[PDB]
């Protein structure tokens, strides 16, 4: 996996694979909803949509027609600390793909006509995510956990902010963040130097980063958000403090989440679903940021069973935080992580994505063997000691149901 | 590693 | 793509790839919701779930622990005309994967205790799709279109039906269809001869098909279903006539769907979202069965623009049907399908599911060059013709909105 | 990623997918 830093700060990270005939391209920008400010919330995500509305030589439709003629495997996503524009094409079209992706990045034409239009689509996107209780519930959890911090902002923004949005705000923001220190180009697959130099030549145009971004650290609080909505199930989320991206004990958290509810053999899947038959869907995942991080559990059960679910989950998170892991579980976790990782080496997007994300959020490149060592290097008590620190805390809580009132999740009686 | 949160809702199109 | 048959009737379809370590095993069975009868509606799916609830050798938990130790890349699903069980494992564990899958297929005990708790998870699974308006509305459409025929019955079945499923009903069903003529083991990737022998020696045990399923042929009814649900968006589904699985002009249908709402540059996407910004989501897809088939359109918009949205979708489909598609559009589609197909070849789970599904439903296979020719051979004449026949029919409507009443705009449509 | 399955447009019917 080669890496390259141009003079403006832009980084080109590449990985060649002869076994394939395709190639994944990704333009990773180091900004997201976290870097926004009250008034400009959603700007990152709007900009990501607006990047497909048209350039000086390619209109919205022409952009669409191009990517469709090459398979149609192009997508964009905005997270809390990075944004992404990527595509997958056959070797003989990478050049063109880069030209189109490039022109969209640099020469976009934020026409008011097209922008007034796109603002409406994003408004639908918001309502749609709203009509998906099992999805919006995860967003509320971030709001209850961080309150007014930018990490508690919904990535799509609000109807208010969006209405304030215009070409001015877009460019003002794009100018500060879409610069040298924040841009990373990731290419994986059947890449030829030609293409790489094309990328080099093109992304030199990226202006050096001059803006010094000042970021405040977040405070985790066990607050609660509830929403009254007409549903069959009670959608529930519990948040526990996690670790920040850089943290050395990340592999420890990965394994700890795997045991919690990150797999079939996970405590939650077995205790809550397989044995109690309470939830069809119950799982856990972790979110790691620059300064903060957090472990999340999701569960959904029929209303009439909500109180029982909270207790059952409580029991599961206790015997884990208290007693810890077992030797069989620790290794099962490792076999899984190593196994999935090995299996992902067949997907170009998978490598492209991994590479660009680590280079962007770790400023580091981790080889296979290197990542594998880490997994194996994890001792059984590293996880246990971690589960004791993280899973003991008072969790933040998110909930959506019919009566719209919190259940009986304040006392420890059963 | 990978940073895949929960249910998707920040992609480009449907 | 080597295809072989055992005496009991089960077919073994395999495909060796040369730049992969993994292997994808898939147990296909030609039965699903279509083959069920009112009273056993949901049995096909509920069965797929019990296959993971334990056998004599290994328990539900040991089953979860095994697949987890090998990437966790396992899964299973049920459709209207087929069920599927698959995994992706590094070759050195492919034998073990087959051993576990066999035990489940043959020696899976449906204990009273497990069958009880698992009935609940499906009750939760059912409520979960219920809370997802953009998902269940598609099923409500299948219902309107096929009235009381099995093609209209939900995969998950009803709650009254599940409430009676006992080990007797399961085995009775299973002992009918899970036989030679319905079984098809598909393998793709780092396929070793040793694994193929282990497969033949195992799936030879399956009993020959004595039962002779005799089914009715569905009939398209331009019916409409409307469910009132407290939502933000009005979710619309419009179905039209399609074509049977192995019909003469399937590829013309694929290309038609592509121009309709099957891609970024489709008439629907460009008219409804791109120019008006009425929906964030607007698309179409074809559903083809062995004797029937339908073309489906989907769109989510705010409760107000439901009238506006309807007239709009109306124009597009109207104009497409009457005026056809341009050669540029037809050529843009072929490039898309061809390129899409190419990029998929890289995936093992992709080749396995394709072969298994083809054998099981079409019985015929085509090399990549044969597939690319079929895509090329399609003429604008063909596609545009089809567009008139299919899109000039009265469509079926499934709608979910705040009031639960049909829109005024839902009238004129000839 | 690459690992492709074989689902439809909208109607859950799996283990946990
Ligand atoms: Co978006
Ligand atoms: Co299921």
């Amino acid at each position: 996996i080669n890496t390259m830093t141009l003079d403006n700060g832009v980084r080109i990270i590449t990985e060649k694979m002869s076994t394939v005939r395709s190639v994944s391209i990704g333009i990773w920008v180091g900004t997201g909803s976290r870097y926004e400010s009250a008034e400009e919330n959603g700007i990152s995500h709007f900009l990501e949509h607006m990047f497909f509305k048209g350039t000086n030589t390619r209109s919205a439709q022409e952009i669409a027609e191009f990517f469709d003629s090459i398979g149609g495997q192009v997508n964009a996503f905005t997270s809390k600390e990075y944004t992404c524009y990527y595509a997958k094409v056959l070797d003989d079209h990478a050049g063109q793909a880069i030209d189109t992706l490039s022109d969209m990045f640099f020469h976009s034409t934020f026409q008011k006509e097209e922008l007034e239009k796109e603002r409406k689509v994003v408004f639908e996107e918001i309502k749609m995510v709203d009509d998906t209780p099992d999805d919006i519930v995860h967003d509320l959890l971030s709001s209850a956990t961080y309150g007014k911090h930018s990490l508690g902002y919904p990535i799509l923004g609000t109807v208010e902010t969006l209405n304030s949005f215009n070409e001015g705000m877009l460019r003002h923001y794009m100018d500060r963040f879409y610069t040298g220190d924040y841009v990373v180009i990731s290419v994986a697959g059947n890449v030829h130097d030609e293409l790489i130099d094309k990328i080099k030549e093109t992304f030199s145009q990226v202006k050096p980063t001059t803006y010094n971004y000042q970021g405040e650290k977040p405070m985790f609080l066990p607050n609660r958000i509830v929403r009254k909505k007409e549903t069959e199930q009670a959608h529930l989320c519990l948040g526990y403090p996690g670790l920040p991206i850089g943290d050395k004990d990340v592999y420890a958290l990965v394994l700890l989440n795997n045991v919690l509810g990150g797999s079939m053999s996970s405590r939650l899947f077995q205790d809550i679903r397989e044995k109690r038959g309470l939830c069809y869907s119950v799982f856990s995942y972790h979110s790691s940021f620059r300064d903060s991080g957090m472990l999340t559990i999701y569960a959904g059960t029929g209303h009439d069973q909500l109180d029982d679910l909270v207790y059952s989950i409580q029991e599961t998170t206790s015997a884990l935080a208290e007693k810890g892991l077992t030797e069989k579980e620790l290794e099962n976790g490792k076999e899984q992580l190593k196994g999935s990782l090995m299996l992902s080496l067949e997907s170009t997007n998978s490598r492209m994505s991994r590479n660009g994300k680590n280079e962007l959020l770790l400023k580091k490149h981790r080889s296979l063997d290197e990542m594998i060592e880490q997994i194996n290097a994890v001792q059984k008590q590293d996880v246990s000691r971690l589960a004791k620190i993280l899973l003991s805390a008072s969790p933040s809580i998110s909930l959506i149901n019919a009566n719209g009132e919190l259940p009986k999740a304040l006392i420890h009686l059963e | 590693a990978a940073a895949a949160a929960a249910a998707a809702a920040a992609a480009a199109a449907a």
